[PDB]
């Protein structure tokens, strides 16, 4: 995360963190949709090009942590991964089109202060929030910038929604109806955005209708971090609603 | 800049 | 706040009904640092 801050405690209880036991290693964010599923990226997971893909016993999830490195115990959980679910059209060989996975944890965690699932949106819920000018919530332990570069504590930083047709001239890659960008213009004066480390990690907004807070995204990609004229991207959630659903009514 | 307040749901 | 659950509790498993809401603000009627921004940010 660059140029945010640190949360405060309890203020993310759905962010995960995906880790490698050997080498010990934080390899993404995730999120904690409910005590089974467990949400993220599937390039955090799947990358031909860098020699990644990842098995379920390749991979642990920390759920309701604050600090990065060490162990809160009676704060934290951990759990191992039962099954990893890819999309199927998730395209790695080009712009990372479809861009999620779902991990089913061996056993259900407990819920508590520090642990809590976050709503996944509606139809309805994400028509009304997903609009420009509106800003949501990115979280994670990434790096703080693009060149210890890494923070001690989770960080958060809020970011617009942008206009699809500034998305798509901020760039060469094709961006497809599954993503939306997010963060501020040259011109805002703010800065921020996700980095290295924030990828899986969940886009939050709180609906003002129900104070719940949603998921809209999943930490996709981005062109550096934080570079003026650029944009993060996020996989859209609720266009995605669909193969979730399937994934887990079977399993 | 020329913002609409949400509504429903 | 009003929700209706979406996924099969069965196979989803617990949680959906009660998600969204932090145990140590919205259920304590506490807010975040910086939550504010976000609200503010659907009239400005
Ligand atoms: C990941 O490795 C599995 C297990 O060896 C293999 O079946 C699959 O081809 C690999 N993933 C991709 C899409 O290359």
């Amino acid at each position: 995360i660059v140029e945010g801050s640190d949360a405060e405690i309890g203020m993310s209880p759905w962010q995960v963190m995906l880790f490698r036991k050997s080498p010990q290693e934080l390899l993404c964010g995730a999120s904690l949709i409910s005590d089974r599923w467990v949400l993220t990226a599937a390039h955090c997971l799947l990358y031909p090009p860098w020699d990644k893909n990842f098995t379920e016993n390749d991979l642990l999830v920390r759920i309701g942590k604050h600090s990065r490195t060490r162990y809160e115990r009676n704060i934290e959980k951990i759990s191992m991964l039962e099954k990893i679910y890819i999309h199927p059209r998730y395209n790695w060989r080009e712009n990372l089109d479809r861009n999620i996975a779902l991990m089913k944890l061996k056993k259900p965690v407990a819920f508590s202060d520090y642990i809590h699932p976050v709503c996944l949106p509606d139809r309805e819920t994400a028509a009304s929030l997903l609009q420009a000018g509106y800003k949501g919530r990115v979280t994670g332990w990434g790096n703080l910038k693009e060149t210890k570069g890494q923070p001690s504590v989770l960080q958060v930083v809020n970011l617009p929604i942008v206009e699809r047709p500034v998305c798509k001239d901020s760039t060469r890659i094709r961006i497809t109806d599954n993503m939306f960008c997010a963060g501020y213009k040259p011109d805002e004066g703010k800065r921020g955005d996700a980095c290295e480390g924030d990828s899986g990690g969940p886009f939050v907004m709180k609906s003002p209708f129900n104070n719940r807070w949603y998921q809209m995204g999943i930490v996709s990609w981005g062109e550096g971090c934080d570079r003026d004229g650029k944009y993060g991207f996020y996989t859209h959630v609720f266009r995605l609603k669909k193969w979730i659903q399937k994934v887990i009514d079977q399993f | 800049n020329d913002k609409y307040e949400p509504f429903w749901e | 706040s009003e929700y209706q659950t979406f996924f099969n509790p069965r196979t989803f498993g617990s949680g959906e009904a009660d998600c969204g809401l932090r145990p140590l603000f919205e259920k304590k009627s506490l807010e975040d640092k910086t939550e504010r921004e976000l609200l503010e940010s659907y009239i400005d």
